[PDB]
C-alpha cells in the first residue's frame, strides 16, 4: 500500500499507528514517517517509495549511523529497491537512487511511477501496456 | 624532440652573463639614469626619460619610463625604447616585421584595474630622488632614485620590493650589424633543425627584483616543482638553470625541473609571517627567472654582522616592453584578488564540468562510447562527460568525423543526453593541408594562417601530417572559427557537445623545440618571438567565443579545456598539466602543480587521473582517484599504448573504493560549485594552500601536500605514497578538527597521525564552518539538480560557525541579472540562520520558481553542545511561518564527537530562515 513496497514486504506496512523498522526492529516510528522523505530507519525500510535512504549503500561516503547493523551508512539496505508494479507488463525493483531523478527509467519501471514527484517538471508516460 | 638549455638560448646567456659581471665587479653601477628635468607627475602617473649609457664615449639612448599608481593600490612600471617607438631602426633581410616593441600584451590580458589614483602624491623630491605616497590612506610608498635608476616599494616602515638594487636592469637597445663584448648570439642562431633569421637583433629586457626579508617565493606556473620555488644558481638542493616560461610540448616531462611546460603565468608572490607582496611581469615572449637567496647587503660583511635574508630574482624576456605590476598586499588574498582584477577572475563554469570526466586516447567508435556509458551505470559509478581524442576525426581533419567508426554521432549524443551527460571532442589549431577539405581552403583564401619570416604561409608537421595553423591573433580568424562550430555546420554535434583544445603551444613536430620558428609572422606583423606565450590563449579565446551561441537564440557558458595558457586564461576555461606519467612520484607532484595554478589566478586545473603514460597498478590507480576528487578539474585519461582502465575494470574491492571516491566528489558538488563562485567573484583560489589560509603560521609556508576546499573548512591530505597506511597531517591552528567520515576529534598546531588504509581518504573538518552537500547518489550531476540539501554545521571552540551556498542554473548568463541563490549561513548562540549573501531585495525567472520546491532537509551539527541532550524538537521560522522539526542528539562516545541531526527541516533553499535549537 505505501508506494514502492513489494508484495513480499507488504505485511510490514500495516498498523494504524506505528511502523517498526523491518531489519532493525528496536527502532519504531510513527507511521506518518513512512515515505516522508526523511531516512528514519537505519536499514532504509521506512522509505520504500522515495530516494531518501539511497545513501545507505556500501558505495556511498561512510557516515556514522547509530542503529545501523554496521554502525554506519555503509550498510546493505533491507529493501531490495523501489517496486514498480507495472500493471500490464511485469513487476520489478529499481534502485532507490533512480527514484525522482528526473529520468524516466522505463526498462524496469515501465509504469513511470519512479517519477511520481515530477522532479524539475518531468512527466513520465505509463508504457507498460505497449511493451 | 629536444629543448634549449639556458646556454643555448642566446638572450638567456647574455643576461646571465650580465649578472655574473655586475655581481663580481668593483662597485658596478647600472648605466641607466633618469634625466630628472624630463620628469613629471600628474594624476597618478610619473613620466620621464631614462638615459642608457651605451659605450665609454658617454653616448646615450632614450628609454621612456612610465610609473602608474593605480586606485587599487597596485603600481605599474613600464620602460619602452624611443628609437623603436619612432620607427628609426632598420630590419635585416628586408623583414616586414614590426619595428616597435610589442605592446599588445595588455590588450589580450588586462580587463580591469587600470584606473589611476588621483590621490597619489609626491611627498619628497630633491634632485637625486623622489618618493610618491599611494594606496589606501597613502600607506604605500615608492622611492624612485635617479642615478643610477632604482625603485624601492615600501609599506609598514620598510622596503618590501626593490627594482635594480643589484643593477641588472638590461634593455638591449637596437643596433646595426657592423664590422670592427661577445656578439656571437646577437644575430642568426640555430637549433633543432632551424635557423632563426633574427631581423631585429638583440632586444631583451631584464631586471632584478628583490623581495626584501622574504624567504619563500611562489608562482610562475607551470613547472614540475614545489610550490615554494627553488633557487636556480646551483648548490646542493638547488637547480642550476633558471625557471623558464616558453610554452612547449615536452614529451614525457620529468619531475623536479625548472624546464618549461605547456603554459606560463609570469606572476610571483612572496610570503612571510603576516606579510605578502607580489609582481606580475607582463610579457608574452620567452621568459626566464633566476632565483637566489641572499642577504639585503650587497657587500662582503664582517664576522657577526647580521643581514636580512632576501630573495633576489632576475627576470628576462626575449623582446617586448619591460612592464611589471607591483602588489603590496599585505595578505595573500589581497594579492590574488588585485591580480584577478587586472587579468580576470575565473569564468562561471558549466556546472557539469565539475563532475567526473572519462577519457582516453581513444574511444574507438560510437559503439565503444555507448558501451562505456552503459558500463559506468552497470557498475554504479557516476560520471558526467565522455571524451573523444583525435581518432574520432576523419584522418585528423578537424570538423569531421570518421564515418566508418563514428556512424551515428547524434545517436551517441542523445544516449548521453538521456542521463544529462555530455560529450567533449578535441579540436586543435593545425588544419590539414590536403584537398577536398573546405576548412583549409577557407583558412587559405581568407588569409587566416600563420606566416613565415617572408610572409608565405607557414607549413609544418603535426597529427595530420602536413598542416597550416590558424592565426588566432587575427580577429578575422576568430570570427571565422566561430562560424565553424554552429550545430548546423559542425555536423554531428549538438547541445551537449563541448570542446577540448590541445597542441596550442603551438606544437609543430618538425619545428625547433617542437614549436614554431621565432621569425614566423602573426597578424599585425608581430614576430612569433614577441607573442609566443599568448598563442595558446588566443586559440582558447577563439574556441570560447564559438561556444557562446551555436544556434539562433542560444546564449550559454562555454566549456573549453586547454593545454597551453597564459595570464588571463582563467577567463576562458580549464587547464590540465599535460602528459604526465603513471607513477607514484607524478601523483605526489600533481598536488603542488595544481595548487600553484590556483595561487597564480587560474584554479580550474587538474592532472590526468591514473597518469597519461604507462599502466598504473591497482593501488596507484585507486589512490589517484582519491587525489583526483580534489582537483577542480577531474578527468581520467590514458596514452594510446596504455591498457584500457575505465574505473570498473579495476575489479573488487578497488571498484568499491573508486566508486566511494566518485560519490564523495558528487556529494560535495554544492560546496565545489560555491568555491568556483568565489573564484569568479574575486579570484579566491578553489583549493587553498596553507600560506593562503594561514598567513600567521610560518611553518605552513612551504607546505604543499595538503589544502582546504573553498570556504568549507575541509582539510584534505590525500595519500600519495606506495603502500602507506597512515598519513601525518599538519594541523594549522588551535581550532577543533574532526574526521569527515567518523567525526572523531583529531588530537594547537602540530602533526597528527591518522589511519589511512587504501580504502580511506584523509579529510578533516575544521570547527567554525558550515558547508552544504547532497547525500543522495545519482548517476550524474544533472540528476541531482532537484534533490534536497544537507547542511553540515561544524562547531569549534567558540560555538560559532559560518558558511555559504551558491546555486544557479549552471548553464546560462542569467546570473548576471540576479537569477541565482546565494545563502550565508550563520550559527551562533543556539540559532542557525540563512540570509541572502549580499543582502539583496526584489523578480523571478523560470529556474528560480522551480527552485521553490528544492529544500534544505537535513542539518548535522558536529560538536553539538551537551545542553541539547533530551530536547527532541527545534523550531523553524521562515517567511512568516513557524513549525517544529525533530532533532536527535548523540552523545560523545570514545574518540567520536557529539553530534545532532535535524530531520525533515522542510525549508526551501532560497528562503530566509532561522532555526532555534536547545
Ligand atoms: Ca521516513
Ligand atoms: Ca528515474
Amino acid at each position: 500500500l505505501p508506494r514502492g513496497v513489494g508484495p513480499e514486504f507488504a505485511k510490514y506496512y500495516t498498523s494504524q499507528g506505528t511502523f517498526t523498522c523491518i531489519g532493525t526492529p528496536s527502532i519504531t516510528l510513527s507511521s506518518s514517517q513512512i515515505n516522508d522523505n526523511s531516512c528514519d530507519c537505519p536499514d532504509g525500510s521506512d522509505e520504500p517509495g522515495t530516494a531518501a535512504c539511497a545513501h545507505l549503500d556500501r558505495l556511498s561516503p561512510e557516515q556514522p549511523l547509530p542503529g545501523s547493523l554496521t554502525g554506519t551508512t555503509n550498510t546493505t539496505s533491507t529493501l531490495p529497491g523501489f517496486w514498480c508494479a507495472n500493471e500490464g507488463h511485469i513487476g520489478s525493483y529499481i534502485p532507490f537512487m533512480y527514484v525522482n531523478d528526473g529520468v524516466c527509467d522505463y526498462e524496469l519501471c515501465c509504469d513511470g511511477s519512479d517519477e511520481y514527484a515530477h522532479a524539475g517538471g518531468v512527466q513520465c508516460e505509463n508504457r507498460c501496456a505497449a511493451i | 624532440h629536444d629543448w634549449k638549455k639556458c646556454d643555448q638560448s642566446g638572450f638567456c646567456r647574455r643576461n646571465r652573463a650580465y649578472a655574473d659581471h655586475a655581481l663580481s665587479a668593483i662597485s658596478w653601477e647600472s648605466p641607466y639614469k633618469i634625466a630628472p628635468e624630463t620628469g613629471s607627475f600628474k594624476d597618478g602617473q610619473y613620466q620621464a626619460i631614462i638615459l642608457k649609457t651605451i659605450n665609454d664615449h658617454g653616448e646615450t639612448v632614450r628609454l621612456p619610463l612610465t610609473v602608474s599608481f593605480l586606485e587599487s593600490g597596485t603600481a605599474r612600471v613600464t620602460i619602452d625604447e624611443e628609437k623603436r617607438q619612432k620607427g628609426e631602426i632598420e630590419l635585416r633581410h628586408d623583414s616586414k616585421a614590426r619595428k616597435e616593441r610589442y605592446n599588445e600584451a595588455e590588450q589580450w590580458v588586462i580587463v580591469g584595474g587600470m584606473t589611476l589614483d588621483k590621490g597619489a602624491k609626491v611627498d619628497y623630491e630633491d634632485k637625486t630622488q623622489m618618493t610618491v605616497k599611494y594606496g589606501p590612506s597613502s600607506k604605500f610608498e615608492a622611492t624612485i632614485k635617479f642615478a643610477p635608476f632604482s625603485i624601492d616599494f615600501k609599506r609598514d616602515g620598510a622596503s618590501h620590493i626593490k627594482f635594480n638594487d643589484q643593477g641588472l636592469l638590461n634593455i638591449e637597445h637596437w643596433r646595426p650589424k657592423i664590422d670592427p663584448e661577445d656578439d656571437s648570439t646577437w644575430w642568426e642562431e640555430s637549433f633543432g633543425g632551424n635557423t632563426d633569421s633574427k631581423p631585429r637583433g638583440p632586444e631583451s629586457v631584464g631586471l632584478d627584483i628583490s623581495f626584501v626579508g622574504y624567504e619563500h617565493v611562489f608562482g610562475i606556473p607551470s613547472h614540475a616543482s614545489p610550490l615554494s620555488l627553488k633557487q636556480t644558481r646551483g648548490g646542493e638542493g638547488n637547480y642550476n638553470e633558471p625557471y623558464r616560461m616558453y610554452n612547449a610540448d615536452v614529451f614525457e616531462y620529468i619531475l623536479d625541473s625548472p624546464m618549461t611546460l605547456y603554459g606560463s603565468i609570469p606572476f610571483m608572490q612572496a610570503h612571510r609571517k603576516d606579510s605578502s607582496v607580489g609582481i606580475f611581469w607582463l610579457n608574452a615572449a620567452e621568459t626566464w627567472v633566476d632565483i637566489t637567496k641572499g642577504k639585503d647587503s650587497k657587500n662582503p660583511l664582517a664576522l657577526g654582522v647580521k643581514s636580512k635574508i632576501t630573495t633576489r630574482t632576475h627576470w628576462f624576456s626575449e623582446s617586448g616592453l619591460l612592464d611589471v605590476f607591483v602588489f603590496l598586499g599585505p595578505t595573500p588574498k589581497d594579492i590574488i584578488s588585485k591580480y584577478a582584477e587586472l587579468t580576470g577572475t575565473t569564468a562561471m563554469p558549466q556546472e557539469f564540468s565539475l563532475g567526473y570526466h572519462q577519457c582516453r586516447w581513444n574511444y574507438v567508435s560510437d559503439e565503444d562510447v555507448k558501451d562505456v556509458d552503459r558500463k559506468m551505470d552497470k557498475f554504479n559509478m557516476p560520471y558526467d562527460v565522455i571524451w573523444l581524442d583525435i581518432e574520432y576525426t576523419d584522418e585528423k581533419k578537424y570538423f569531421t568525423w570518421d564515418k566508418h567508426s563514428f556512424k551515428d554521432p547524434i545517436g551517441m549524443g542523445k544516449q548521453l543526453e538521456a542521463h544529462g551527460r555530455k560529450l567533449v571532442t578535441i579540436i586543435d589549431p593545425h588544419i590539414k593541408n590536403t584537398n577536398n577539405y573546405p576548412v583549409v581552403d577557407e583558412l587559405k583564401s581568407k588569409d587566416l594562417a600563420v606566416k613565415t619570416k617572408d610572409g608565405s604561409i607557414f607549413e609544418g608537421w603535426c597529427w595530420p601530417g602536413s598542416s597550416h595553423w590558424i592565426d588566432a591573433f587575427n580577429p578575422a580568424a576568430r570570427e571565422w572559427w566561430k562560424g565553424l562550430f554552429k550545430y548546423d555546420k559542425f555536423k554531428g554535434t549538438m547541445e551537449n557537445t563541448f570542446i577540448w583544445n590541445d597542441m596550442n603551444e603551438p606544437s609543430v613536430f618538425n619545428g625547433p623545440e617542437v614549436t614554431m620558428p621565432k621569425d614566423n609572422l602573426h597578424h599585425g606583423n608581430w614576430e612569433h618571438r614577441d607573442v609566443h606565450n599568448l598563442n595558446g590563449m588566443t586559440f582558447q579565446n577563439a574556441t570560447y567565443h564559438a561556444l557562446l551561441s551555436r544556434k539562433p537564440g542560444e546564449h550559454r557558458r562555454p566549456f573549453v579545456l586547454t593545454r597551453a595558457f597564459f595570464a588571463g586564461s582563467q577567463r576562458l576555461g580549464a587547464m590540465w598539466t599535460g602528459d604526465n606519467t603513471a607513477d607514484w612520484g607524478y601523483l605526489k607532484a600533481s598536488i603542488p602543480m595544481v595548487l600553484s595554478q590556483g595561487i597564480a589566478g587560474f584554479p580550474f586545473a587538474g592532472a590526468d587521473v591514473g597518469g597519461f603514460f604507462g599502466n598504473p597498478d591497482k593501488d596507484l590507480l585507486t589512490r589517484w582517484y582519491q587525489t583526483g576528487i580534489f582537483y577542480p578539474f577531474f578527468r581520467a585519461h590514458a596514452h594510446i599504448d596504455a591498457r584500457r582502465r575505465e574505473p570498473y575494470l579495476t575489479g573488487e574491492p578497488y571498484n568499491t573504493i573508486i566508486a566511494a571516491a566518485l560519490r564523495l566528489r558528487y556529494s560535495l558538488l554544492p560546496s565545489w560549485y560555491t568555491a568556483f563562485r568565489h573564484a569568479h567573484l574575486d579570484g579566491t583560489p578553489i583549493i587553498k594552500p596553507m600560506f593562503y589560509t594561514h598567513p600567521s603560521e610560518e611553518a605552513g609556508l612551504p607546505i604543499d601536500d595538503q589544502f582546504f576546499i573553498g570556504n568549507t573548512g575541509l582539510l584534505a591530505k590525500p595519500v600519495t605514497d606506495k603502500d602507506r597506511t597512515s598519513v601525518d597531517i599538519w594541523i594549522p591552528d588551535s581550532e577543533v578538527y574532526y574526521d569527515y567520515f567518523t567525526y572523531d576529534i583529531i588530537s594547537k598546531s602540530k602533526t597528527a597521525t591518522l589511519d589511512a588504509p587504501l580504502e580511506k581518504i584523509p579529510l578533516l573538518m575544521r570547527g567554525g564552518h558550515v558547508f552544504a552537500r547532497r547525500d543522495i547518489p545519482r548517476r550524474s550531476s544533472a540528476l541531482m539538480k532537484w534533490d534536497p540539501y544537507t547542511l553540515v554545521v561544524v562547531l569549534g571552540n567558540d560555538r560559532k560557525a559560518e558558511g555559504d551556498l551558491y546555486v544557479d542554473d549552471g548553464d546560462s548568463f542569467d546570473y548576471e541579472k540576479g537569477q541565482y541563490i546565494h545563502r550565508r549561513f550563520i550559527f551562533d548562540a543556539n540559532t542557525l540562520t540563512s540570509a541572502d549573501y549580499e543582502g539583496r531585495d526584489d523578480k523571478e525567472g523560470e529556474w528560480l520558481k522551480k527552485m521553490r520546491t528544492v529544500n534544505v532537509e537535513k542539518i548535522i551539527v558536529v560538536g553539538a553542545p551537551a545542553a541539547w541532550k533530551g530536547k527532541k524538537t527545534v523550531t523553524v521560522e521562515s517567511e512568516g511561518k513557524t513549525w517544529a522539526a525533530a532533532i536527535e542528539y548523540n552523545p560523545a562516545e570514545k574518540s567520536r564527537a557529539a553530534f545532532a541531526v535535524v530531520k525533515k527541516v522542510g525549508v526551501r533553499v532560497g528562503a530566509d530562515f532561522k532555526i532555534v535549537f536547545g
